[PDB]
């Protein structure tokens, strides 16, 4: 029953994170703790809007 | 005895069975409807209780 709305690839192209598995692991301790701020706010729009196309910015 | 007193009890034995007529005449009325429409206190099927949803936050955010 009607059209799901998909947002539009145009702002969907994003600056991908271009590093391997490693290098993430090793610094994600360092990582987690210090930016951590705009990953809560992400982390907490992804539990309770439950749609991903509302926190995608 | 007098007349008057099979005459009062019979209208008193029928009156009671007017009613006993009338209530199981409406009863097949009442239980058809309660089978249909099921908005009644009986006849309700059992149907598994609210409480047992575990609302906590999930694994996968989305669920």
């Amino acid at each position: 029953p009607g059209i799901v709305e998909l947002p539009t690839l145009e702002d969907l192209k994003v600056q991908e994170v271009k590093v391997s598995s490693s290098v993430l692991k090793a610094a994600a301790h360092h990582y987690g703790a210090q930016c951590d701020k705009p990953n809560k706010e992400f982390m907490l729009c992804r539990w309770e809007e439950k749609d991903p196309r509302r926190c995608l910015e | 005895d007098g007349p008057e007193k099979n005459y009062e009890k019979t209208m008193a034995i029928l009156q009671i069975e007017a009613e006993k007529a009338e209530l199981r005449l409406k009863e097949l009325e009442v239980r058809r409807l309660m089978r249909a429409r099921g908005d009644g206190p009986w006849y309700q099927y059992p149907t598994i209780d609210k409480a047992l949803i575990d609302h906590s936050p999930k694994t996968t955010p989305d669920n």
